[PDB]
């Protein structure tokens, strides 16, 4: 049932303690990479958040998150996704309130 | 304590030629006649005008993973009472004449030539250093 | 040979403005620059769709093979 | 070839050797020490290139540079001579600035007493540190360059 | 600052600078309460085919994500397969099929199911995932025609095959689900083909739903775009005839002249398309400064007629949220 | 391709930066190019496809904001982290070199960043152009690395 092919942790690029990691995401492009970069970069514990599309022919996205020693990169990625969900919920609520107002 | 050099300079000219954010200023030391300074400064962050006095100091550390971590907010450093702090490497000590040497610093591509008697520039040791400038 | 259904650049449907454009130039005697503005074509990418269109369908239909010419 | 019709670029190699062997705790070398290190490295290389005449016997020292005794090893000898001349130029610059700072320029090897050099007549804080700043050629640097 | 400055030769301060690590203060940490307090939406116009609304105090990445999702990720219904019976037109079959696929259809995408591609063609199309449109046009010479007429609409009967000729054929339960909302093209005046006597078109189009990234015919927006709010700062007063010249450097409704002091002032910077004409003249140097607010976006979403633009924007926000949720729920494989 | 980076006509590089790569490198290394940490990190992920590990150096400007110069970006391009063994030192002139005001001043004190100096792996002066990243010159970065 769970999608094991969606997001992968590239072992050849990660760190021993999990502080630095690189994730490969399938069927994604700039429209999520840029938002994840902006949200994760707002985490005080993250010093390196950056995404790349290695080839336009491949629907693929590599995102690298390197942190300090307080939190791992997986926790940073999960927190960034949760904060992106919260941002979308806030935008949705404000938009529907303004549509219902007028 | 960590201050290798400290002197007050008077700016004689500003050359903004072919550039929109970085200006090459030339300054003469008021206290010492021999010391002169040629420095590249981001003019947008630190606006410099002609005939403006400014204090220049060179320090080894601002204290009173391997990637760089910012200092925590609320700590006390030498940068608190300065307006423009730069980080760079000394890569060249040369001689102009007797009793007069020139030191070259590069703060990631922005240059500084500091010329003066080797008695005053005895503390520069060809290493990484902070350049603190105050108006 | 016939007017495109959609503007190439943005995607606005300009295929339904051709007959109205021809009517505006023929009947109302408006200039070409005002007829385009009257049809809602503000972006220049849509304006060049029916300002540069060569209607070759009428010339090709002169040689119909299923009816004497 | 990495130079202007030369097998090696001397300036870039010297800068590379100085940078990759940089150490602020390493004591600098006097010019005669630099020349001695260069001679120790380059001696057996040009001493194995013995010059033979056309007959097949050794050539006397008084006529080593004659035209009729030119061999196929003259390029290597010229390269070694140029390398020694470059190292001697660096040592000469160091000796000249040592002379300019009111010190003894030991371009030539000193006498046999070897009781120490510049112990007290040279001011420690003022003029040792200056010549240490402007030129500090270590044994590791010259060995790596060679 | 948050003002993208506009100069005569370059554009300055274009990158967002709200994150810890930009300064020693370590501020602008992500707080959902601060974002909820600061974010604003202002609707300026809401028609059936066009919406104009300002998003205030939001980052550029999220607005660009909304734009990209509206363009290429919001599904809509367009013709995908065309089956031809006796296409006698001078227009080729491929061209006619492409034109029919390019028309917009007024179908709510929520009423259709995605088509499973790996299924065989015998059972790929069901009544829940396919809309069948029938076209049948024959052109005959008009007997009761004017003697000296040259118009093709009077010499012939069906010389123009339009988009409104695409009749809707219900299949199965679509006879009940599509009872109150029949399938019609959003632009019935689209000129699909031209005919002459003896020529005939007869075809059946199977229409499915897809995303705009696969093909541009599935994009539900004519254009979805944003522009930053312009900002004109008059640093020193501009008086007299020069003020009139200062009025001619901008669109007419942008900058006006006060009756009392006879000095120019900005009246409506929204109308100011940035043509930067005022920076050409040396007299207005060190008197006017132009910029754009970096966190003030003016979305102008024009729909293709399938559904309302506000629904498109809401679906884009929902799609971004669902992407984030799906990535959050997925396990990470080594 | 890796073993044929130099033409045998003169030994100069032939596989190097071309048009639209020299211009982008010049605009990155231009003196008024200052990047914050977000832009720096994005650029570093852009050159490595989100694979390589990058050790962020301390910024060139610290008090008003934290800004990195594009020369530091190219220093990271040459040497990403401490595990990388690439340490190259070179001094070279650009295509357009305007000499400094006084002849006693060295070449790095020139206008328009004419002289490029790389020590360790850090770029201390100059802009990257066809003379430093392109073909036809024996003082280029890629030639030194090779
Ligand atoms: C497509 C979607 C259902 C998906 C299954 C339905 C369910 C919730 C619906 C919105 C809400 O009603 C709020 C609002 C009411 C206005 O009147 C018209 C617009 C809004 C934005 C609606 C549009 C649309 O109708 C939505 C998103
Ligand atoms: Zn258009």
């Amino acid at each position: 049932e769970p999608d094991r092919e969606k997001i992968k942790l590239l072992t050849q690029a990660t760190s021993e303690d999990g502080t630095s990691a690189s994730f490969q995401i399938v069927e994604e492009d700039h429209t999520l990479g840029n938002a994840l970069r902006y949200v994760i970069m707002k985490n005080p514990d993250v010093e390196f958040c950056g995404y790349s599309i290695p080839h336009p022919s491949e629907n693929l996205l590599n995102i690298r998150i390197q942190t300090y020693g307080e939190t791992t990169a997986v926790d940073a990625l999960q927190k960034g996704l949760k904060d992106l969900m919260d941002l979308c919920d806030v935008v949705e609520s404000k938009f529907t309130e303004k549509i219902k107002s007028m | 304590s960590n201050t290798l050099f400290d002197d007050i300079f008077q700016v004689s000219e500003v050359d903004p030629g072919r550039y929109n954010k970085v200006c090459r200023i030339e300054a003469a030391s008021t206290t010492q006649d021999q010391c002169k300074l040629t420095l590249d400064i981001n003019v947008e962050l630190f606006p410099v005008a002609a005939q403006d006095s400014l204090t220049v100091t060179i320090a080894s550390s601002l204290n009173l993973t391997r990637s760089w971590r910012p200092p925590q907010a609320g700590d006390r450093s030498l940068a608190d009472d300065y307006d423009y702090v730069m980080y760079g490497t000394a890569y060249k000590f040369e001689e102009v004449s007797k009793d007069l040497i020139a030191v070259y610093y590069s703060f990631g591509g922005l240059l500084m030539r500091l010329e003066g008697n080797y008695r005053n520039l005895n503390n520069l040791k060809q290493e990484n250093a902070y350049l603190l400038i105050r108006r | 040979m016939i007017v495109p259904v959609r503007c190439f650049s943005c995607g606005k449907v300009v295929g339904d403005k051709w007959e109205s454009y021809l009517n505006l130039l023929q009947e109302d005697e408006l200039d070409e620059g005002t007829a385009l503005s009257r049809l809602g074509l503000k972006r220049y990418c849509c304006r060049r769709m029916i300002l540069t269109h060569v209607d070759l369908i009428e010339k090709f239909l002169r040689y119909n093979p299923l009816e004497k010419r | 070839m990495e130079g202007n019709a030369q097998p090696v670029n001397f300036n870039r190699s010297w800068d590379h050797a100085y940078n990759i062997t940089f150490n602020n705790q390493d004591k600098g070398l006097l010019p005669y020490a630099i020349m001695e290190t260069a001679n120790e490295i380059l001696g057996p290389l040009e001493e194995r290139l013995v010059r033979y005449d056309n007959s097949g016997c050794l050539v006397k020292r008084e006529d080593l540079n004659k035209a009729e005794y030119v061999d196929q090893y003259d390029a290597e000898r010229d390269f070694y001579h140029s390398l020694r001349e470059y190292i001697n130029g660096k040592a000469t610059a160091l000796a000249n600035l040592r002379k300019s700072r009111g010190m003894l320029g030991l371009l030539e090897p000193p006498a046999k007493e070897l009781q120490g050099i510049d112990p007290d007549e040279t001011v420690p804080d003022n003029v040792k540190t200056s010549v240490s700043q402007l030129y500090r050629i270590s044994e590791k640097s010259v060995r790596k360059f060679l | 600052s948050n003002i993208v400055g506009i100069e005569y030769n370059r554009v300055t301060n274009t990158t967002s600078t709200d994150f810890p690590g930009f300064s020693k203060d370590a501020e602008n940490e992500w707080n959902v309460e601060k974002f909820k307090k600061d974010f604003e939406v202002n609707i300026s116009s809401l028609d059936a085919r066009e919406a104009n609304f300002d998003l205030i105090n939001i980052d550029t990445s999220i607005a660009n994500a909304f734009r990209r999702i509206m363009i290429s990720e919001v599904p809509s219904v367009a013709a995908e397969y065309v089956y031809f019976f006796n296409n006698t037109s001078v227009i080729q079959d491929e061209v006619l099929a492409h034109r029919i696929g390019l028309v917009p259809l007024k179908v709510d995408p929520d009423m259709l199911t995605w088509v499973d591609s790996n299924l065989p063609d015998d059972e790929k199309f069901t009544d829940e995932n396919t809309i069948v449109l029938s076209l049948n046009v024959k052109c005959t010479r008009n007997p009761d025609a004017p003697k000296g007429s040259t118009d093709p609409k009077e010499l012939y009967n069906n010389a123009h095959v339009y988009a409104r000729d695409l009749k809707f054929e219900p299949q199965g339960r679509q006879s009940t689900t599509f009872a109150d909302c029949p399938v019609v093209p959003a632009d019935p005046d689209i000129l699909l083909a031209k005919l002459r006597p003896g020529q005939e078109i007869s075809l059946k189009a199977h229409c499915i739903l897809g995303i705009g990234g696969d093909h541009a015919k599935f994009s539900p927006v004519s254009t979805a775009s944003y522009r930053l709010l312009p900002q004109i700062n008059i640093l020193q007063p501009i008086k007299g005839e020069s003020a009139r010249r200062f009025q001619k450097c901008f669109p007419p409704g942008v900058i006006g002249i006060d009756e009392g002091s006879d000095e120019a002032y900005v009246k409506d910077a929204r109308k100011d398309t940035v043509s930067r004409e005022v920076l050409r003249y040396e007299e207005f140097a060190d008197k006017v400064k132009l910029g754009r607010v970096r966190n003030h976006f003016i979305f102008n979403v024009e729909s293709a007629g399938a559904m309302t633009p506000e629904e498109i924007f809401f679906k884009s926000v929902r799609i971004l949220k669902n992407k984030a949720e799906y990535l959050k729920n997925c396990p990470i494989t080594q | 391709v890796k073993n044929n980076l130099l033409t045998p006509k003169s030994g100069e590089p032939i596989i190097a930066a071309t048009q639209d790569f020299i211009t982008g490198s010049y605009l990155i290394s231009h003196k008024d190019s200052f990047y914050d940490r977000a832009t720096l990190t994005q650029l570093l992920s852009m050159m490595s496809d989100g694979i390589e590990h990058f050790d962020i150096p301390p910024p060139a400007i610290m008090k008003p904001y934290y800004l990195w110069t594009g020369k530091q970006v190219f220093s990271l391009l040459i040497k990403p982290n401490h595990n990388s063994p690439v340490v190259i030192n070179l001094d070279a002139k650009n295509k357009v070199f305007v000499p400094p005001k006084s002849k006693s001043l060295p070449n790095e004190m020139s206008q328009n960043d004419g002289f490029v100096i790389i020590r360790g792996s850090q770029i201390l002066s100059g802009v990257m152009d066809k003379s430093v990243l392109g073909d036809g010159k024996k003082h280029s970065v890629f030639y030194t690395i090779l």
